[PDB]
């Protein structure tokens, strides 16, 4: 049975009895930087099991009127164990990441989520005449959510779902590494993202390599007396984490 | 005599460690304990199943 | 030889292998190890379960009985000892033996006999060394009714003569049981009509053991206390079972009082804070 | 001593030394801005965070 | 010329033009824990260059009346970059350390220090009837100093030098890995300490593996107009740093 | 085998060889010998450092404890002995062990038990030989609260039964430490918050040892004194250290009083004139 | 809000939630004790630190 | 038996000097002390330097 699967990274292990295979980035699997592609001359540090493990973020509640959510990495993991510590003390970073979104219900509930990883998910502002604030793009492990209607915020992100806050069609986000969580068949979604960037390495605070978006295309629904609380938890584990440029920790 | 040399238990100065023994009595009940019988087979209690179960596989399917 | 399993070095994982998932309903105990649910390093484990052996576990002298007998014939004091051999009057050793349903082994029996002079105003004596006599009487043999009974002739019954001061008397005995193994538990009766004796006493019968002073008499009253010790060797055990939870009440049956499964605590989430800088 | 509303940075000395050049030693960030609570969430709305949420920060609101 | 020497660990490098060879612990050089000596089954983390680098502690001033100083490791490095971060997040630790004490003067100054590394330097209390407080044993990179006379503190350490706060003779401390800093010939002292303990690994906050003591046997002296400020700086770099038991950081 | 170095015959010298000159700053102990700084004759040295061996040095029975326990239950006198095993209450042996930081070895334990009869006006007795019982209780085992506690059943705890007059009881024990070596010094705490117990007692825990008279009671009050002796064998020691200078105050820590480095004298140039014809 | 004299722990929520069991969620150390200044040094003296230097701590002095 | 003959320590009539030994117990901890292990290596404490220092030469140069 390919339904059941097990994931093991570091001192963490995830279990599943209702998965749907595993999407591996753009056909590639996380790998350390090679010598014929490196730029930083200093010998990198590789904490390995210390940083490459499963980090669970704050759960989110899926409601009949939920429009979606989104996280930005590696920023969202700035306060996660040693992975966040290396981000502070190092100028350059490089990691893989294994996204694992969980969400279970019952054979009597219905709904369908879209777990996607969007590289360089540059987003727009609510007020097209102004700019956006980092605080409105990503706020730690705290998820930002999409709205079923237009936003008005000064420096807020245009959370209107239909445009995914990028000025595009949500139905075309399938062009990015993704999976769906169709409650009647699924229970979770896993995506192994390889380091994608136009540079061997990059800062992890200044640059948001990719954005994880969970947009429901099939509204959550159910009958009376059926558990109304359906949470959606996101777990991610860095892979082949390398760091360069060691210096005094950065004051957030 | 009917001496029988065996191996002693590791000492606090490891990493001539053998002893000699001879039975003087006619009854086996007179011999010393068998403190060196290290046999094991937990299967009887931990895996008394009729169908071998492979760890890396589902218990039921 | 009796070494413990080593831990294979394990790395990342992502397959359909589910060693962590199982079903206890099968009555099968999970054979998982750390390397199956995480990344482990190679470790040459040299530890040994040499002291966990049933032999090393049960092969240790443990007291099983104790009685006192006097020298002078004053009042209603017993001048000799009598005992229906069994190891159900000393909770310590009894609890170990009861970890298994059946047992088979030879045994080393040691006796620790000590004497004393009872208090008094004028008790100046000069008694020579006291010599004792321990006689084993298998089921059916004639039992002595006095410290001068003919039974103490020890014509064929095994007996020991020991004088104080010397090392405690000892002697080994084989596997007496008329069965293929000693029985610690007998969920049955002595009579076919399902009545009479129930349990251990229904079938076990190792005979009796008597002791006394071979010395004729003492000027002033004196008493001795004999302690019997059992040390099974060449051990064999079958059918393990749940250790005794409720305190032992009787030495003839398994009667007990509803005992708690374990000690209590604040709540299921209670864990004492031991880190307070 | 940290002003209001600032908080001490455990990794640094809140002390200054008078150097030989009659100059006070370079000051570090021994006292940082206290962070405000997470703005939260607005049902069918959006919170714009232009410059973080620490003391002195501002946030705007809008509705979809 | 064996006078000049260079040390390179991680992104740090020390230079010397007046050293006196290098003492290597008890003849041993730092090494990672072998499989036939390990106990912790989990795969350890080895930050390498991230934690194994030269960490300079607060300098100290040597005065004509100075009696001595002492530091306790790895405790003293609890707030040093990533080496301190791994101490917080891990239950077990293991490191080598390369102690390098600097102290220069001039051909016109005189004095002699004793740089020593004392394993399990269990110390006594000022008031023999009471106990000592961790706060009085070691206080971060801040050095505790020996006194030329008896102490009285409630839970203070018997700082009287002659007994080194251990109830022994200071002249016998030469039985531990050490070197001297005789200003007329020296300029610094280096000692490579191998992991010394009765256990493969151990906690780094609860246990002070070794104590570094700098006791002057030849009082600092000089003539008029001769620089009166003679500082003594201590630099140490972990070696073969291994960590086990990853969990939530420990609140100091 | 453990022979000492011989002295090579040396003659005049006049070169750039400077064996006498060095630099202690390196932390290196000069390896010079007489032949390097003078003219010496050849000498076949047969001396041996056979008695300087750590084995021969520490392998000698040394008293580590001593307590007294009475027979009769009069007043508030302890009728049994209790002891939290350790070798920090006897300065002699404690000082030797503390010459090294870590130790590893098996050990031979001997007991010297002696009894007596307390003074009195009318104490005429005739007590038989006194039999004693020494029981070792590893950390966690049940502790007896009386000379008749069930704990003395010695079901699994090692115990010795000895009668006066015979040779002092003895028995060997392996390397108990849960660590790879015993620790004489522990510059750390028991709690992670850096508090609680500090030093030896923070980690060492060899359990307890109890003793008593197996004799029921004595007409008149009597007492016994047990002396425990330790003799490490198959020794291994690591990290040598400065011998204890200050007298030992507590047996739980290294507290001390500022002690003199050594005895005094007139002046640095003082040397007693022992030649006075 | 941290009392006096305590300081906020950036890694934790100073908030509590009322669970279904009418129990308030387990509280963390979102507010820790403010650390006192380093006692310093006493010329020809000693400072005994029995229990750290944080708020509420005590230190004794002695002279050699 | 498992007898093992060794050499005795020189007597006061030197310049048959060997003894026999047999272990009777199963645990190595029961054996007698190892009073004849004469190993040495002062280097650890007397010469723990990284660069070998030749006696007949200057410590520093
Ligand atoms: C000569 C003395 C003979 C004593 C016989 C003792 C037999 C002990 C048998 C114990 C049976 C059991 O424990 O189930
Ligand atoms: C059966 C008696 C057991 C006694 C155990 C004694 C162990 C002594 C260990 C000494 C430890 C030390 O000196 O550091």
């Amino acid at each position: 049975s390919d339904r059941v699967r097990s994931l093991t990274l570091g001192n963490s292990t995830i279990t599943t009895q209702e998965s749907a295979n595993v999407v591996v980035g753009y056909g590639r699997w996380p790998e350390y930087l090679r010598d014929d592609e490196a730029t930083a001359e200093d010998q990198p540090t590789q904490p390995d099991v210390a940083t490459c493990r499963f980090y669970t973020l704050e759960s989110v509640q899926w409601e009949k009127n939920s429009a979606g959510w989104w996280w930005k990495f590696p920023e969202a993991l700035k306060d996660m164990g040693l992975f966040g510590q290396n981000m502070l003390y190092h100028y350059l970073g490089r990691a893989g990441y294994t996204i694992h979104v969980q969400c279970n219900a019952s054979k009597f509930h219905q709904g369908c989520l879209l777990v996607v990883c969007v590289p360089e998910a540059e987003m727009g502002c609510s007020q097209t005449d102004k700019e956006v604030a980092a605080m409105n793009l990503t706020k730690g492990e705290a998820a930002h959510k999409f709205e079923p209607t237009k936003t008005n915020g000064e420096h807020t992100v245009q959370s209107i779902v239909c445009n995914a806050g990028m000025g595009v069609g949500v139905g075309n986000l399938t062009i990015y590494p993704h999976q769906w969580i169709n409650l009647r068949t699924n229970n979770c979604a896993t995506i192994v993202m390889p380091y994608v960037n136009s540079v061997p390495m990059d800062n992890m605070f200044r640059h948001y390599n990719f954005t994880l978006m969970v947009i429901p295309f099939a509204p959550l629904d159910y009958a009376a007396q059926a558990s109304e609380y359906v949470p959606v938890t996101v777990t991610i584990a860095p892979m082949c984490a390398e760091y360069n440029g060691l210096r005094l920790a950065y004051q957030q | 005599m009917g001496a029988q040399v065996s191996t002693q238990k590791t000492g606090a100065h490891e990493t001539i460690i053998h002893y000699t023994n001879i039975n003087y009595y006619k009854d086996a009940a007179s011999n010393s304990a068998n403190r060196q019988d290290f046999t094991q087979d937990p299967g009887k209690f931990t895996e008394p199943v009729k169908d071998i179960m492979i760890k890396t596989m589902p218990a039921l399917n | 030889i009796a070494r413990v399993a080593d831990t294979v070095a394990s790395g990342p994982s992502n397959s359909t292998s589910i060693p962590a998932l199982t079903a206890v309903e099968t009555g099968h105990t999970s054979q998982v190890e750390p390397s199956d649910t995480m990344q482990t390093r190679h470790v040459k484990n040299y530890h040994s379960r040499s002291e966990s052996t049933v032999e090393n576990f049960l092969s240790r002298s443990a007291c099983v009985y104790i009685e006192e007998y006097y020298t002078k014939d004053q009042d209603n004091v017993n001048r000799y000892m009598s005992w229906t051999i069994n190891a159900r009057r000393m909770v310590q050793l009894r609890r170990k033996f009861e970890l298994f349903t059946y047992m088979r082994f030879d045994m080393e029996i040691t006796f620790v006999i000590t004497s004393r002079q009872l208090p008094g105003t004028s008790i100046a004596q000069d008694m020579p060394p006291l010599t004792h006599q321990i006689m084993y009487i298998p089921p059916g043999g004639p039992v002595p009714n006095s410290v001068t009974d003919f039974a103490w002739q020890t014509s064929t019954n095994p007996s020991i003569f020991w004088t104080e001061g010397n090392a405690p008397p000892r002697m080994s005995i084989p596997f007496i049981s008329i069965g293929n193994a000693y029985s610690n538990f007998y969920d049955g009766w002595s009579h076919f009509s399902q009545n009479g004796v129930y349990g251990y006493n229904a079938l076990n019968n190792m005979g009796k053991l008597y002791a006394r002073h071979v010395n004729k008499d003492t000027p002033y009253q004196m008493s001795s206390t004999i302690r019997v010790y059992f040390k099974p060797k060449h051990i064999r055990v079958w059918v393990p079972r749940p250790p005794r939870l409720s305190p032992y009440i009787k030495s003839s049956n398994v009667n007990f009082n509803p005992t708690n499964l374990t000690d209590e605590r604040s709540s299921i989430t209670y864990v004492p804070d031991t880190i307070r800088p | 001593e940290c002003r209001p509303g600032y908080r001490r940075e455990p990794s640094l000395s809140p002390k200054l030394t008078c150097l030989q050049n009659l100059k006070w030693s370079t000051a570090v960030e021994f006292c940082k801005k206290k962070s405000c609570p997470n703005p939260g969430e607005i049902r069918n709305g959006q919170i714009d965070v232009p410059g973080g949420i620490l003391f002195g920060a501002t946030i705007s609101f809008s509705c979809n």
